[PDB]
């Protein structure tokens, strides 16, 4: 086939940490880990989120079906964070102590 | 008006050297602050991790900052000596103009 | 010539030195070891500097010295993958050169190797040639 779209993002993406989520409710965006423990969000501009900690997991889905927004999840070897990027507010910041592999 | 201008030029060369030393110290201090913030972030984090020789970069930057601080001190002393000598010279020049 | 001597003597059983040549070979080797050590020294700090790169866009703070590494980080990192083989090969070649150039005079210096290994971990080229000429 042919790549229907292409783009170059200046940030190194951590391999197994990538997700696509409609963080605006109806506007899908890309969430991907990076060096220094920061998670970037590509809207269609790149916006950084300071996890300030080495990420080890990352996904995005519907965690409360009452609303139609995707929740950005970020796992760390000692923490786990759900994030409503639209209205920046922690859905839950749990401390696992078992890790997020 | 000609052996008087050379003292002025020496004074101004010292001033320019001081401004250069200070704008270099600014960059060294910014580097030190950035590496220090990185290290503080590594400290607050629970999980262990290699320092990645960040401490070595911090030591290098600290040595650079101390060297530049000593250089600025010596330049300040030289500038003060040059200013006193220039004050004497301009005293003499005003005297010779008033005569 | 040492290898040739040994192998030709082996074939037979089956069926002079210029006192500056060592200096020439060491001057030949020196750039390669220098390049390998600089490779290691730069790739040690590549990732630490990359952690600083991701913040504040690198407008005013990074030293020009490490700024020369921030661009060529990729080539440095991809040559570091092959570096250790070259370093081991160079160490082996140097130790064989030393052992053979002492073997021609009729000596057996298979024991002074670890000191040479430590010297190469330091790699003072002048101290290296001094250790070559002295012992």
């Amino acid at each position: 086939l042919q790549p229907v779209f292409t783009l170059k993002l200046r940030h190194k993406i951590s391999p197994r940490m990538v997700a696509v989520g409609r963080y605006d409710g109806t506007h899908p965006c890309l969430a991907a880990a990076t060096q220094a423990g920061k998670v970037f969000i590509h809207n269609p501009d790149v916006s950084l989120l300071n996890i300030n900690q080495t990420v080890s997991c990352l996904t995005a889905g519907v965690l409360n079906p009452e609303l139609g927004y995707d929740a950005l999840l970020v796992g760390t070897q000692t923490n786990l964070l759900a994030y409503d990027v639209y209205n920046n507010s922690d859905l839950f910041y749990r401390e696992v102590a078992d890790g997020a592999s | 008006l000609e052996e008087y201008f050379e003292l002025i030029d020496h004074h101004f060369e010292l001033r320019i050297n001081g401004e250069k030393l200070e704008e270099l110290l600014s960059e060294r201090a910014v580097q030190f602050r950035a590496i220090q913030r990185r290290l503080l972030t590594r400290f607050k984090d629970k999980t262990p991790a290699p320092l990645q020789h960040l401490d070595t970069l911090l030591d290098g930057t600290y040595k650079q900052v101390i060297a530049l601080a000593d250089a600025v001190e010596e330049n300040q002393d030289n500038l003060f000596q040059s200013f006193t000598r220039l004050k004497s010279a301009t005293h003499l020049v005003i005297l010779l103009i008033g005569l | 010539i040492s290898i040739l001597k040994d192998v030709l003597s082996k074939e037979a059983t089956k069926r002079e030195i210029n006192e500056v040549s060592v200096k020439h070979t060491l001057k030949l080797i020196h750039p390669k070891l220098e390049y390998q050590l600089l490779l290691a020294k730069k790739v040690q700090l590549i990732d630490a500097l990359k952690e600083l790169q991701v913040h504040e866009g690198n407008t005013n703070f990074l030293i020009p010295e490490y700024r020369c590494i921030l661009e060529e980080a990729d080539h440095l990192q991809e040559e570091y993958k092959k570096q250790p083989a070259h370093l081991e090969r160079l160490y082996g070649m140097i130790t064989d050169l030393f052992i053979d150039k002492f073997k021609f005079k009729g000596t057996n210096v298979k024991t002074k190797v670890p000191l040479l290994l430590e010297i190469l971990d330091s790699y003072d080229q002048n101290a290296l040639i001094a250790f070559f000429d002295a012992a």
